[PDB]
C-alpha cells in the first residue's frame, strides 16, 4: 500500500497514467522476465510466517575501498559460510 | 534465594500494613520490601546505587572476552543541532586507537584445567 | 442507486463486516474488509459520496485504534486524507501515528518529513520539526534515508553553507548502518574546498591553532599549506572512521546480522527463538552505552516486532527502575504493556509493586477494582490461579490497610476477613477444577497465635472434618499443613500439642486413605516427631 | 450516518454500558443496523461461558 | 527544620531573594484520587479559603467507576509560594488517609510521612536533586515530574529550586479540557485492556483458523527440538 | 572458491540436466548448476548459473565453451563474478576456539573448594535457564554447566561472577564438553593438530520456544504467542507448555522450603 509505488494514493495515478505504452514490438519482446506486480489486495493471510518463506540476509555496511586496509581482520565470533 | 524472596512477597503482603511499610523506606539504599524482592530474583549480587574502564563496557557486545573499544571523548551524538549551531565544535578527542586489532582473552580453561 | 447503497445491500460486505466484528484481533479480516471497501470505490476522488468517505474514515480509525502498532497504515490513511484535499486532518493522523509509538518510529518520521517537505510553506518550522526528529529518532541505526533527506533539504534551502558542515560533522560520529556515504560526501567536500578561510566552517580558529597547529590568516604560498591541511584533516577523519567502523562492524557482525524482522506483523504472528534472543542481547549491549535517546530508541525498536511477548516491556521497566531511578517511567511502561501483551500475569504483578513503591494506594484500589469488575465479582472461578493469587496478596494488603487489628500482639487480620475468607472458600469448594489448592493451605497457616490458629482450625479444617470431602481427606499435604498449623504455636508447650497431634488427629484419618497420606505424613513425622515414628507405624501396619 | 451502528465486543462481552452507539466514537467497529441480531446471536457461547 | 507548613512558608518567603513575583503564562495540573469525598471537602474548603479562585481551580470526574474518584487541581498563574503550599497540603492529605487516620489536622504534617508525588506541567519549559523528569511519558502534550521521599523543608526547598530555574510561557486556553479528554481516553483504553483479560482463550482470536495455521509448524519445531536433544546427546557422549 | 559462470542465450529445449552434463564431467567438476526459468510460466529465459569449486577449472570451462554448440546456438559461458568506493567488508576467522564460538553455551566454572555437590551446583544455576547436566570432575575443583540457550549463559556469567561458593570466590569462563576435552587431551599429548569442533546449532527458525524460560513439571493448548508453546524438560524430552505451570512451580518451591527447613536436601 505504500512501498509498491503503484498502489500509492497521491502519486499512483501518475504511475498508472504514463506507462510508456511501448508501441514498438521489440520493446515488448525484448524483456522475457516476470513483472512481479504486487497488487493492493494482498493481505496478512498470505505469507503468515516470514522465516519459512526464504528471506534474504541483509547487506553488510559498505566501507570505503581506499580505507579498507584498516578493517579488524579478526572477527569476534566464528561465522560459517 | 528466589524461594526466600517469593515467600517473603507472599507473607509480607498478607501480614503488614502501610503504617509499618512507610516507616521502613530509607533513601540510603532505596530499600522497599514490595519491589526489591522482585529485582533481586535474577542476579545474586545487587547494588542499590570512569565507565569506560570498568568490567561492563569492555565485555558489552560479547561476554567472556574483554576488549578496549575505541570511542570519542567529546561525543556530540546527544546534543541537538539547534545547540551545536551556536558555536563551532572543537576537534574530536581520540582514545584507544592503538587497540583496533588487539584483543585479549582471560583463558582460564587452558591454564587451570588443561595445563593444570 | 449510488455505490454506497449498493455497498449496503451487497451480500459480501455484511459477511466480511461480521467476520471482522466477530474476531476483532484477526488482522487479515481487517485487511480483507479494507481492501473490499477500497475496491468498492474504484475511482477514488473528492466527487464521491461523503456518506461512504465517513465510513472509510471510521474503518481506518477503528483499525488504527485496535492495532496502533501498524506503521504503514498511518501513512496510508494520511496520504488518503492528503488525496482527499485537506492536510490538517493528515497532520492529525501523522501526530497520532507518531504518538502511537511515542515519537520513536523511524518510518513514520521519514514519511511525515517527506510529506512535510512540500506542505509546510515555512522554513523555520521545517527546521524545528527536523531538529525534533533529530533529537528523538535521529540516532537510529538504519536512518540513512532520514539523514540523506535532511542533508538534501539543508543543501537545497540553506545558502550560507554552514549548517551542512555542522550536521555532517555530527553524522561522522554517529554509528549508522549506511555510514560510508556520509564519509564519502565529507571526503569529496574536503576536495571541494576553495581557500583556507573555509576551514573556519569546520572548527574554530583556536582549535586549529592548538590541535593542528595551523592558522587561517597565514599568508604566503598557500598551496602546500592547504595540501597539508587536507592531509591532516584526512588523517583525523580516517581515525574517526576507524572508530565508527569498528563500532558499526561490531554491532552488525554480532547483533544486526541476526535479526531478520523489524516490523509489526500482527498479534497472531510468531517470532523465532533466535530473534528474541538477539533482541535481548542487543538491548543488553544498548544499556551499556548509556546514551539515553539511542537506548529508548532501541527499546522502542524492540517493542516494534514483539510487543506481545512481554519480555522487552518488563526488561525496559526494570531498566527504568534500577539504572535510572526513574520509576514513573516504568509505571507508564507497565501501563502501556497492559494494552498489548497477552500474558498479563507478570506485568500486572510487577505493576503492583511499582504502584506500591509510589505510595499511591487509591490508584492501587482503583486498579484492583478493574480486575474484580472484569470478572463481574467471580474471581474465585478463574482458570488461571496466577491472576487470582497476585490479586489476593495485594487485596489482603489493602484490607490490612483499611481495617484495624482484631487479635492481640499487634497482629492484623490477614486472609480471614469477611471480604476475603468467602473468596477463598468459594475457590476451595471445587476440589478438582481450580488449581492452587495447597498453596492457600500452606498460606492460611502463617499466623502463629493462640486464638488465630484456633480460628483457622475452626473455620476450614474442622469444617473439612465435619463434611468429610474426598479430595482433602485423600491428600496428605492437607493434613501436613494442619499439623504444621498446630505444631508451630507460640503459646502452647511441647507435650500438650504433641499429645494433641498424636491422640486426636492420627486416629481420625482413614486407614484405607493413608496410601497417599503416608508419603506426605512420613516426612513430617521424620521431621519433627522422632519417637512417634514406631507408634504411627503400628497404626498403619499391614495387618489388623 | 444512516444504516450503520457502532459496536465493539470488548464492551459487550464484558457486559458494560455504552457497548453500542450510532455516532462515530473512536474504537468501535461499524456494522449494519439490520445485522445487529446476527452479531448478538454469534457471541452466544462466550456469554454463556461467562455467566456459567 | 520543623514539621509545620507555615514556618517553612515563612522561611521560603524570607530567603528566596524577592520570590513574590509570579510566572507569566504558568500552569500546573495535579490529578489526584481519593477513596471518600466528605473528608476531602473540608480540606478543599479550607484551601479555597486560603487560596483564591482565580489562581487555583478544581475539576471533578463523571463518576464512571463509582468507587475511585479522580479530581483535577489546576494551578494557573501561580506564585512560587502558593504552589509549594498547595502541593504540600495535597501531598500530605492524599497519604494521611492511609498513614494517619487519627491525627485529624489538615495543615500539620507529621514526621513519619515522606512526600512522594507526581505532577504534570506543559511541554514549553526551559530549565536553563529530588524532583526528576520522566522518560516515556503517557501524555502526548504534557511532561510528568516526580518527587520522592522528602521531609517538609526539603520539599519546600526542592520545589522552590525547581520553579526558580524553569521558565514557562504561552499556554493554550482550553488545554485543561484537552488534558481531561486525553486522560480519560488513555485510562479508558487501559480499562478496556483489562476488560480484554478474560477474553484471551477462545474469545476473539479466531482460534478455529489459528490451530490449523500452526498445526504442522509446532510439530516440525518439536521434531527439530527432539533432533537437537539427540544431537546434543551424541555430542556429549564419549563412547 | 566457488567460481560462478553465467551461460546465456540458450535454446528452449535445454533443461538443467543437459547444462549439468555439458558443464560438469568435462575436465572439471561443477558443484551446482541452475537455469533461471520464468516465475509462473516454467519456460527457461535462456540464462543459467554454474558454480564450481575451483576457479582454474571454471576458467578453463569458460575458455573452452566460448562459442561451443549448445542445443543449436552459442553457449556464451563467460564469467559473471570475478572503480567504486563501496565494497563489502571481508574478514578472517578466529580459528574456532571455545571463546569465539557463538553457539558455545557451556560455562566452565572453577575456583571451587572441592566441597559443593552436583545437586547444589544445579541449584545455583537452575533459574537462569534450562539445563542438561551438572557433572563435575573429581579432585580438580572445577566443573561444567551446559545450558541450551546462549542468553541464559550470558545471564549466568553476568550474575554469578564474583559470587563466593562456600567461602571461595568463583572463576567463570568458557570451555568445551567432556568428550571434546578428552579429544583435546588425546591430541595434545602427541601435539599433532589439537583442533576443536563447533557446537551444533538449533536448526533455526524455532517459533514455539521462548529463551530463558524454565518449567519443572491432558494439555489443551491454544498455542498463543503471548504465552509459551514448547519447552525443554528438566532431567530429558520436549514438553508442551501447559497453563498450570506457575501453580506446580509454587507447590514445588513450597515443598522445597518444607524439605529444606528440616534437612532432607541441601540444594
Amino acid at each position: 500500500k505504500v512501498f509498491v509505488d503503484a498502489n500509492r494514493f497521491d502519486i499512483g495515478d501518475l504511475v498508472k497514467a504514463s506507462k510508456l505504452p511501448q508501441r514498438a514490438n521489440e520493446k515488448s519482446a525484448h524483456h522475457s522476465f516476470k513483472q512481479t506486480s504486487r497488487s493492493r489486495d494482498e493481505t496478512c493471510e498470505s505469507n503468515p510466517f516470514p522465516r519459512l518463506n526464504n528471506p534474504k540476509k541483509l547487506e553488510p555496511p559498505k566501507i570505503l575501498s581506499q580505507w579498507s586496509n584498516t578493517i579488524p581482520k579478526t572477527s569476534i565470533f566464528y561465522s560459517v559460510d | 534465594m528466589n524461594d526466600i524472596l517469593t515467600d517473603y512477597k507472599t507473607f509480607y503482603l498478607t501480614h503488614s500494613n502501610i503504617v509499618t511499610y512507610e516507616s521502613s523506606i530509607i533513601d540510603s539504599n532505596t530499600f522497599d520490601p514490595i519491589l526489591y524482592p522482585e529485582l533481586k530474583m535474577s542476579n545474586p549480587k545487587y547494588d542499590p546505587v570512569d565507565w569506560h574502564k570498568k568490567t561492563e563496557w569492555k565485555e558489552a557486545g560479547h561476554i567472556g572476552i574483554t576488549t578496549e573499544r575505541p570511542q570519542i571523548s567529546n561525543s556530540i551524538i546527544e546534543c541537538n543541532s539547534g545547540t551545536l549551531i551556536q558555536k563551532p565544535i572543537s576537534l574530536p578527542n581520540f582514545r584507544n586507537l592503538e587497540k583496533i586489532n588487539q584483543v585479549k582473552i582471560n583463558d582460564l580453561y587452558t591454564e587451570e584445567f588443561l595445563k593444570e | 442507486m449510488d455505490k454506497y447503497t449498493a455497498l449496503i445491500h451487497d451480500e459480501n460486505f455484511s459477511t466480511l463486516t461480521l467476520n471482522v466484528s466477530r474476531y476483532p484481533k484477526s488482522l487479515a479480516y481487517w485487511e480483507k474488509l479494507l481492501n473490499y471497501i477500497v475496491k468498492a470505490s474504484a475511482p477514488i476522488c473528492k466527487s464521491t459520496e461523503p456518506q461512504l468517505l465517513k465510513l472509510i474514515r471510521c474503518t481506518y480509525s477503528s483499525m488504527l485504534n485496535e492495532f496502533p502498532y501498524l506503521e504503514n497504515y498511518y501513512i496510508d490513511f494520511a496520504l488518503l486524507e492528503y488525496k482527499l484535499g485537506n492536510v490538517s486532518m493528515s497532520h492529525k493522523i501523522f501526530q497520532r501515528g507518531l504518538q502511537a509509538f511515542n515519537q520513536r518510529s523511524l518510518l513514520l518520521w521519514t514519511s511525515y518529513l517527506k510529506f512535510c517537505n512540500n506542505v509546510i510553506s515555512h522554513q523555520k518550522q521545517l527546521f524545528k520539526k527536523y531538529e525534533t526528529a533529530e533529537e528523538y529518532v535521529g540516532l537510529h541505526f538504519f536512518s540513512g534515508e532520514f539523514w540523506d533527506l535532511y542533508l538534501e533539504q539543508i543543501s537545497s534551502r540553506c545558502t550560507s553553507s554552514k549548517k551542512y558542515w555542522n550536521v555532517l560533522r555530527k553524522i561522522l560520529e554517529i554509528p549508522l548502518h549506511s555510514f560510508s556515504k556520509f564519509y564519502a560526501l565529507w571526503l569529496q567536500r574536503i576536495d571541494d574546498i576553495m581557500d583556507l578561510k573555509q576551514l573556519s566552517q569546520l572548527t574554530s580558529k583556536d582549535e586549529l591553532l592548538k590541535k593542528l597547529k595551523i592558522d587561517i590568516n597565514y599568508s604566503g604560498r598557500k598551496g602546500p599549506y592547504l595540501q597539508d591541511a587536507k592531509k591532516k584533516l584526512k588523517k583525523i577523519t580516517k581515525e574517526m572512521y576507524m572508530v565508527v567502523q569498528y563500532q558499526v562492524l561490531e554491532i552488525y557482525s554480532i547483533f544486526e546480522s541476526k535479526i531478520y524482522i523489524n516490523y509489526y506483523t500482527s498479534p497472531e504472528t510468531l517470532v523465532s527463538s533466535d530473534e528474541i534472543e538477539t533482541w535481548i542481547k542487543y538491548l543488553d549491549y544498548t544499556i551499556t552505552l548509556q546514551t539515553d535517546s539511542l537506548t529508548h530508541l532501541n527499546f522502542q525498536r524492540a517493542l516494534l516486532p514483539l510487543a506481545h511477548y512481554d519480555l522487552v516491556w518488563i526488561k525496559y521497566s526494570k531498566w527504568l527502575i534500577n539504572s535510572k531511578n526513574d520509576l514513573l517511567g516504568a509505571k507508564n511502561v507497565l501501563l502501556m504493556g497492559l494494552k498489548f501483551s497477552l500474558k498479563k500475569t507478570e506485568i500486572i504483578k510487577l505493576l503492583y509493586s511499582v504502584i506500591c513503591k509510589l505510595n499511591e494506594y487509591v490508584l492501587l484500589r482503583n486498579l484492583l477494582e478493574k480486575i474484580e469488575s472484569s470478572y463481574s465479582d467471580n474471581v474465585e472461578n478463574v482458570d488461571d490461579f496466577e491472576i487470582f493469587w497476585d490479586y489476593l496478596q495485594f487485596k489482603t494488603f489493602c484490607q490490612n490497610s483499611l481495617y484495624s487489628s482484631r487479635y492481640s500482639d499487634s497482629q492484623s487480620n490477614g486472609l480471614l476477613n469477611k471480604e476475603l475468607f468467602d473468596k477463598v472458600w468459594k475457590r476451595l469448594s471445587c476440589k478438582e477444577k481450580k488449581s492452587g489448592q495447597e498453596i492457600l493451605l500452606n498460606n492460611l497457616v502463617q499466623f502463629y497465635s493462640k486464638d488465630t490458629v484456633e480460628f483457622v482450625e475452626k473455620n476450614i479444617f474442622q469444617k473439612i472434618i465435619e463434611f468429610g470431602w474426598e479430595y482433602y481427606l485423600q491428600n496428605g499435604m492437607f493434613w501436613n499443613c494442619y499439623c504444621r498449623l498446630i505444631y508451630f504455636d507460640t503459646s502452647r508447650s511441647y507435650l500438650d500439642k504433641r499429645q494433641y497431634i498424636v491422640r486426636k488427629i492420627w486416629p481420625q484419618i482413614d486407614k484405607k486413605f493413608a496410601q497417599s497420606v503416608l508419603p506426605s505424613l512420613t516426612e513430617f513425622c521424620e521431621s519433627y516427631f522422632p519417637e512417634e515414628m514406631d507408634t504411627l507405624e503400628e497404626m498403619f501396619t499391614e495387618e489388623p | 450516518m444512516r444504516d450503520i451502528v457502532f459496536v465493539s465486543p470488548q464492551l459487550y462481552l464484558s457486559s458494560q454500558e455504552g457497548w453500542k452507539s450510532d455516532s462515530a466514537k473512536s474504537g468501535f467497529i461499524p456494522i449494519l443496523k439490520n445485522d445487529l441480531q446476527r452479531f448478538q446471536d454469534s457471541l452466544k457461547h462466550i456469554v454463556d461461558a461467562r455467566n456459567s | 527544620q520543623s514539621f509545620d507548613i507555615w514556618k517553612n512558608l515563612d522561611r521560603i518567603r524570607s530567603t528566596k531573594k524577592n520570590a513574590g513575583q509570579f510566572i507569566k503564562g504558568s500552569l500546573l495540573i495535579l490529578p489526584m484520587r481519593t477513596e471518600d469525598k466528605q473528608q476531602f471537602d473540608e480540606c478543599m474548603d479550607e484551601l479555597h479559603k486560603y487560596i483564591s479562585k482565580d489562581i487555583l481551580r478544581c475539576y471533578p470526574q463523571k463518576e464512571q467507576k463509582d468507587e475511585g474518584m479522580l479530581f483535577y487541581i489546576v494551578l494557573k498563574d501561580f506564585n512560587i509560594l502558593d504552589s509549594c503550599f498547595v502541593l504540600s497540603v495535597l501531598l500530605a492529605f492524599q497519604k494521611r488517609l492511609w498513614m494517619a487516620p487519627s491525627e485529624k489536622s489538615y495543615f500539620r504534617v507529621p514526621k513519619n510521612i515522606n512526600l512522594t508525588g507526581s505532577f504534570y506541567l506543559p511541554k514549553n519549559i526551559e530549565t536553563g536533586s529530588s524532583i526528576v523528569e520522566v522518560g516515556f511519558n503517557v501524555v502526548p502534550d504534557f511532561q510528568q515530574f516526580q518527587v520522592k521521599a522528602c521531609h517538609v523543608s526539603k520539599f519546600m526547598n526542592e520545589l522552590s529550586n525547581f520553579f526558580s530555574q524553569v521558565e514557562f510561557g504561552k499556554c493554550e486556553a482550553n488545554v485543561i479540557n484537552y488534558f481531561k479528554r486525553e486522560y480519560n481516553r488513555t485510562y479508558s483504553q487501559i480499562s478496556l485492556a483489562l476488560y480484554e483479560l478474560p477474553l484471551i482463550g477462545d474469545g476473539l482470536f479466531d482460534i478455529k483458523s489459528y490451530i490449523s495455521k500452526t498445526r504442522p509448524i509446532i510439530e516440525t519445531s518439536k521434531a527439530q527440538m527432539i533432533k537437537h536433544i539427540s544431537e546434543m546427546k551424541a555430542y556429549n557422549e564419549i563412547s | 572458491n566457488n567460481c560462478s559462470i553465467f551461460v546465456g542465450d540458450l535454446a528452449p529445449n535445454v533443461t538443467e540436466s543437459q547444462l549439468f552434463e555439458l558443464f560438469i564431467n568435462r575436465y572439471a567438476s561443477t558443484s551446482h548448476a541452475k537455469i533461471v526459468h520464468d516465475q509462473v510460466t516454467g519456460m527457461s529465459k535462456g540464462y543459467g548459473f554454474v558454480k564450481f569449486t575451483n576457479s582454474d577449472e571454471q576458467q578453463l570451462a569458460l575458455s573452452e565453451m566460448q562459442g561451443v554448440f549448445l542445443n543449436g546456438r552459442a553457449i556464451k559461458v563467460g564469467p559473471t563474478s570475478g572503480m567504486s568506493q563501496f565494497i563489502y567488508p571481508v574478514q578472517q576467522q578466529p580459528s574456532l576456539n571455545h571463546f569465539t564460538d557463538p553457539n558455545n553455551t557451556t560455562v566452565f566454572i572453577g575456583g571451587l573448594s572441592s566441597l559443593v555437590t552436583e545437586d547444589e551446583l544445579r541449584a545455583y544455576f537452575q533459574p537462569f535457564g534450562t539445563i542438561v547436566y551438572v557433572k563435575i570432575p573429581v579432585g580438580k575443583c572445577c566443573g561444567f554447566v551446559q545450558y541450551v540457550d546462549r542468553l541464559s549463559a550470558e545471564a549466568a556469567i553476568a550474575g554469578m561472577q564474583g559470587f563466593p561458593i562456600a567461602n571461595s570466590r568463583v572463576r567463570l569462563s568458557w570451555g568445551r564438553s567432556a568428550k571434546q576435552t578428552a579429544l583435546l587431551q588425546q591430541a595434545m599429548l602427541s601435539n599433532s593438530l589439537q583442533v576443536q569442533q563447533q557446537q551444533p546449532g538449533l536448526q533455526q527458525p524455532n517459533y514455539g520456544y521462548i529463551p530463558s524460560s524454565t518449567c519443572e513439571a491432558n494439555v489443551s493448548s491454544t498455542m498463543l504467542p503471548g504465552c509459551q508453546i514448547l519447552n525443554y524438560s528438566n532431567p530429558q524430552q520436549v514438553i508442551m507448555q501447559g497453563s498450570e505451570a506457575v501453580v506446580n512451580s509454587t507447590n514445588a518451591m513450597l515443598n522445597r522450603l518444607e524439605q529444606g527447613s528440616n534437612g532432607f536436601m541441601f540444594a
